[PDB]
């Protein structure tokens, strides 16, 4: 019968490995209280996957962002460099205004 | 509490000679409640009922009014409530006996209510409202309102209290099952106190008999388009998602059926459907569909509600919201800024009136200040260049770009964050 | 004390608080029917009543 | 869960087998591991922990 809510949970478990295995990657440590609270019995379900919904896309979203950039940087700090160079080169006697 | 009550009423029984002696009671009373007592055989009790129809409510009235003891009003109010409930049809010889006495059968009892034992005053308005609710009396008048003050009053006290105002809710359920009642109770405060109960946090059964109530209020359009004023919805599906109960889940998806289908104007059902879908009930169905159960009303019911909130999500999402929204200056998080078929399917649009709806954003970006309206305005600036490109060229010349990254470091934290991603989104791509 | 007794007694609540589940769905479905025949009854006698009004 | 209805735990008399349960303890958590490692003893016999 409850097998679609042990699929939920366990999607929930892997949404929470995922954002942890990222917080490995970083620096960042992982805090100890040593609280056991209890899972929630009303449909607290839906608050949680919420938060983790979010808490998962947004660092998606924020891995993918912060890659294309990254890109889209040093190919312009490389169009940055290559135009300092050609003026450089272009400065034996630049005579015509152009 | 209230079953205890009447089998301990039933199990002790008291003579009624103790009357008749004092000279309290008639003679005739005396002899026909006797004689009823000893017929408890159901043709008996019918051959004698239908003998002395006006008789027996006449010895019972005359007996509970004169006598003070409390057991011999219970012992009468647990007999006529055994006998409408063996058969609710009985209730057409008290109707006989008040035509007879030329007078209606409220006042013989509206005093009663007032009566000590707790127990025998919710007996006598359950009698009450059964009457209403089975005869053709449609009960109205100073005596009528009263009767609701006293309603209102239990209610009000609101555990035997909490099983008095779950005995008062089922009489108030069978009072309003009709259709006069209804806009009676609407035109008192009734309404007010039912809400007001509800966000007491009373218990299940209390939960439950308020929903069921609400759920008979709205079967009428006039009573649902009216009771709009309290705002229901959102504590309703504060208690769906609270509580788990199937009873309570299926009164209220019941009600939400109810208010979704008998509105009287298409306003008054768009308005409904914009109020549960900013209260998040759309998932609360969603996870409900997922989930199984047995009667099949529940299933037509969640899935009568999805159908229409998805229907209402389209229209609030038809690009003309947008528009009117921008017009209007409603920056507040409405489905549509979120829809994702709508900025794929509809960004073009943003460029209509020589790009006059971009210009709106650039100067509502620049000039608003509240936190809200301005998390609006960049998550709109970042969904249009995420669904067209060719308006980075566009937004970058009216200056977007500018007051996008001026809004990064904003104040506060909820346009920070919208700004952040308008910005990433700008950006992704040169 | 988890007696016999015990047993038959949280038996019998099961049983009764079936019974109220069982009643209270039946008062459901009751004011249902009731309110359909109600609007049935309105939408055909409507109907008769554009034909009785037409002609007379 | 504030259901009125109160949930009722009934014994009755069986035929299946009960397991091997030892109240084992921090100081003897040890000793009983390496005397199960063997076999879980049956249900209520000397156990040689
Ligand atoms: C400075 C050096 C000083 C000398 C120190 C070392 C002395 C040399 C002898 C040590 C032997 C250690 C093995 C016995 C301890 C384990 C028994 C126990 O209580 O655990 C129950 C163990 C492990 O614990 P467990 O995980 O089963 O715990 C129970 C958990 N539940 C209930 C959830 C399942 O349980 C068994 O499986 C029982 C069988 C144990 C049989 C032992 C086999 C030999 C193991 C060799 C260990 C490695 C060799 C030494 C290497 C040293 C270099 C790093
Ligand atoms: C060097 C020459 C001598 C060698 C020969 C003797 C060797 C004796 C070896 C035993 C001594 C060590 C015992 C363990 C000490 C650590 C205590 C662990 C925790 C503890 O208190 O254990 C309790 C068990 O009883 C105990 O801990 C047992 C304590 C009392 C045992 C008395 C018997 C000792 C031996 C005979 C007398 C001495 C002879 C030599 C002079 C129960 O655990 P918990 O409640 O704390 O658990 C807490 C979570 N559950």
């Amino acid at each position: 019968k409850f097998v679609n809510e042990v699929r939920r949970c366990e999607e929930m478990d892997r949404k929470l490995r995922f954002v942890e295995k990222e917080i490995r990657k970083a620096n960042i440590p992982i805090m100890d209280t040593g609280e056991n609270p209890e899972v929630p019995f009303p449909r607290d379900m839906i608050d949680l996957e919420a938060n983790f919904e979010k808490i998962e896309n947004e660092l998606k979203e924020i891995n993918t962002n912060q890659e294309a950039l990254k890109r889209n940087f040093l190919e312009l700090t490389e169009l940055k460099f290559i135009l300092r160079k050609t003026q450089q080169f272009f400065d034996e006697m630049a005579d015509p205004d152009l | 509490i209230i079953a205890a009550k009447a089998a301990e009423v039933r199990a002790n029984k008291v003579n009624w000679q103790s009357y008749l002696q004092g000279q309290m009671i008639s003679a005739e009373d005396c002899e026909f409640i006797q004689r009823f007592e000893m017929k408890r055989c159901s043709e008996e009790k019918q051959e004698m009922l239908q003998t002395e129809g006006s008789q027996c409510a006449k010895t019972f009235i005359n007996l509970m009014t004169h006598i003070s003891k409390e057991q011999t009003v219970q012992y009468i109010l647990t007999m006529v409530d055994d006998m409408l409930q063996e058969n609710h049809q009985r209730v057409s010889i008290f109707f006989d006996y008040a035509k007879r006495s030329k007078s209606t059968a409220w006042p013989y009892f509206l005093p009663m209510l007032n009566r000590q034992d707790p127990f025998t005053v919710h007996m006598a308005a359950r009698i009450i409202a059964k009457l209403a609710a089975w005869g053709k009396e449609l009960m109205e008048g100073s005596d009528l309102n009263y009767y609701f003050n006293w309603i209102k009053t239990q209610l009000s006290s609101q555990s035997d209290s909490s099983q008095y105002v779950q005995c008062v809710a089922g009489c108030l359920q069978l009072m309003l099952r009709v259709n006069e009642y209804r806009f009676a109770w609407v035109e008192a405060d009734g309404v007010n106190c039912i809400m007001g109960v509800l966000s007491n946090k009373c218990g299940f059964q209390l939960q439950y008999q308020m929903i069921f109530s609400i759920w008979l209020l709205a079967f009428s359009p006039q009573m649902c388009e009216h009771l709009r004023r309290y705002n229901i919805i959102p504590v309703l599906s504060d208690i769906l998602q609270e509580s788990v109960k199937e009873k309570v889940t299926r009164i209220i998806l019941a009600a939400f059926r109810n208010f979704l289908e008998k509105s009287t104007e298409r306003e008054t059902r768009q308005e409904y459907a914009l109020a549960m879908i900013q209260c998040k009930v759309l998932k609360q169905l969603e996870n409900l569909e997922q989930q199984k159960y047995d009667d099949e009303d529940i299933s037509e019911d969640i899935k009568f509600l999805l159908e229409k909130l998805g229907e209402s999500v389209q229209d609030l999402s038809s690009f003309d919201e947008y528009s009117s929204e921008l017009k209007s200056g409603r920056l507040e998080w409405s489905p549509v800024h979120k829809s994702e078929k709508f900025w794929r399917e509809n960004a073009v649009r943003l460029n209509e009136k020589n790009y006059e709806l971009l210009k709106i954003l650039t100067k509502l970006l620049e000039v608003s200040d509240d936190p809200q309206v301005l998390a609006v305005a960049a998550h709109d600036v970042g969904e249009y260049v995420r669904h067209y490109p060719r308006g980075k060229r566009v937004f970058e010349q009216l200056g977007g770009k500018q007051l996008v990254m001026n809004h990064m470091h904003h104040e506060d934290q909820q346009v920070r964050y919208n700004a952040l991603l308008a910005v990433q989104k700008l950006m992704v791509h040169n | 004390a988890l007696s016999d007794a015990d047993v038959q007694k949280q038996i019998k609540h099961m049983m009764a608080f079936i019974e109220q589940e069982a009643n209270e769905k039946a008062e459901e479905i009751d004011a249902k029917a009731e309110e359909e025949f109600n609007i049935e009854k309105g939408r055909l006698v409507q109907t008769q009543r554009l034909k009785i009004m037409e002609y007379y | 869960s504030g259901s009125t209805v109160p949930s009722i735990l009934n014994r009755m008399q069986t035929n299946q087998t009960p397991p091997t349960y030892n109240k084992t303890n921090k100081f003897t958590h040890g000793f009983q591991n390496i005397v199960d490692a063997y076999g879980i003893g049956t249900y209520r016999e000397i156990n040689p922990a």
